């Protein structure tokens, strides 16, 4: 049983994971856009555009 | 002169030096002032209170230094492709650009910081505590410097509710710069309403407000019927 | 020659690229102070500088 | 880890709907690699972890 | 949307066989980068919405 108990948390820290799996791949699609949007010649209504994502 | 307006040279003088923009000795004697009060006030939620303003003005304080070094450190650099007008403007422009964006982060973090002493305050619930002269002094203090802190940005239309309840305050309505930051702000919202073409119930609310406070910071600076006084009136008339 | 005069200043006026107007006098401000920087690289301070009028 | 895990900085200079803005263009870049930096690590715990189970 | 989405300029000055005419052409053509514009951003959220999903 307390092989089952060590396997039991194996699923809850992979489930665990893979919600931070989006997470973190949401952060480097933020940076991609954040990148666009401290170009001093993108516009303001631009921004407001990638601010949308 | 009348004895009246001997004190109310005084009186004005004083208000005008309450309102001066931040700086050491200001600093030193505003809070100064503000820790003599919270002394006799022995009461945790304003020391609070008064911990998150200071740390608020400290923020605007370190920027003005920051402000200055920023400025000297671009001033010190040698600059080989600014030999043409276009380019000295370009740079120009580009400094205040970062001058402007870190006293924007400046003020918003003082805001933070002035919002967490009116929060503190908040918590002060005896009536007979709130009426003191020590929790009203810093009340005002907290929104004249949120005023200042928005008007150095030009954020006008911000600093209107925050001036309508320092007026509320003990007395503060009596005070000409309260009434002239009240009456600019409400002139730049009328100005706002004509270039934006917004309705007109709110072109004659900003006019009918700015006029109020321009009579009354007039009133209170130059006195009821006199020549200044009777001019504005009769221009409101 | 005179028309030529008018038709510079009207160039200088209506030189639109990306609803920016780049020659007339907007600069080095307008109703913001929004102008020509430019993001080269992927992180900052890695800026260029033009303004023209 | 929330929204509040980094400097969750909201809006980007310029005129706005909300009563937000953006920081120093460095600094939010700074901020998105720390955002990064502190979540894609705290995987490296629960892969570290999962390995130990 | 529906044509009521910028301002529905129809005919122009002069002599028609309608009731209706344009207003002041640079306005009418402010106004079509009005219309451009706006349901090009509508279309950008949906652009967006769809990465999303």
């Amino acid at each position: 049983q307390a092989e089952r108990n060590t396997e039991d948390g194996m699923s809850l820290i992979q489930t665990t994971e893979g919600f931070l799996q989006e997470s973190n791949d949401i952060i480097q699609r933020i940076r991609t856009l954040a990148i666009q949007s401290s170009n001093g010649i993108y516009t303001e209504e631009d921004r407001q555009m990638i601010q949308v994502e | 002169l009348t004895e009246d307006q001997k004190k109310k040279k005084k009186e004005i003088m004083e208000q005008e030096s309450l309102w001066k923009n931040p700086d050491f000795k200001g600093y030193n004697k505003t809070f100064q002032e503000l820790h003599q009060l919270s002394k006799t006030f022995a009461n945790n939620q304003f020391r609070l209170a008064l911990s998150n303003y200071q740390s608020g003005v400290n923020t605007i304080m370190k920027n003005r230094d920051w402000v200055e070094q920023y400025r000297k450190e671009e001033a010190e650099k040698k600059r080989l492709d600014e030999k043409w007008y276009w380019q000295k403007v370009d740079r120009k422009a580009r400094e205040e650009r970062v001058v402007y964006r870190e006293k924007m982060k400046a003020k918003q973090d003082a805001l933070n910081y002035f919002s967490k002493a009116i929060n503190h305050l908040d918590e002060i619930k005896n009536p007979d505590l709130r009426e003191r002269p020590e929790f009203k002094r810093l009340l005002s203090d907290v929104y004249r410097s949120w005023i200042m802190a928005e008007y150095d940005l030009q954020n006008l239309p911000q600093t209107i509710p925050i001036l309508e309840l320092y007026i509320e305050i003990d007395d503060n309505e009596k005070e000409y710069p309260a009434h002239k930051y009240l009456a600019s702000a409400y002139s730049f919202e009328e100005n706002m309403i004509k270039k934006t073409k917004g309705p007109d119930d709110m072109l004659f609310k900003y006019r009918y407000k700015k006029n109020v406070h321009l009579l009354r910071a007039t009133e209170l600076k130059y006195g009821k019927d006199s020549p200044e006084y009777k001019h504005i009136v009769n221009v409101i008339n | 020659v005179s028309q030529l005069i008018d038709e510079v200043d009207r160039i200088a006026s209506q030189a639109e690229f990306n609803k920016m107007n780049l020659l007339q006098g907007d600069f080095a401000r307008g109703s913001r102070a929004t102008s020509m920087w430019f993001h080269i690289g992927p992180n900052m301070h890695q800026r260029e500088r033009v303004f023209i009028a | 880890t929330m929204t509040a895990r980094s400097l969750n900085l909201k809006g980007q200079s310029g005129e706005l709907l909300s009563l937000s803005t953006a920081d120093k263009s460095n600094d939010a870049i700074g901020t998105l690699d720390a955002a990064l930096t502190r979540i894609s690590k705290q995987r490296a715990n629960l892969g570290a972890y999962f390995n130990r189970l």
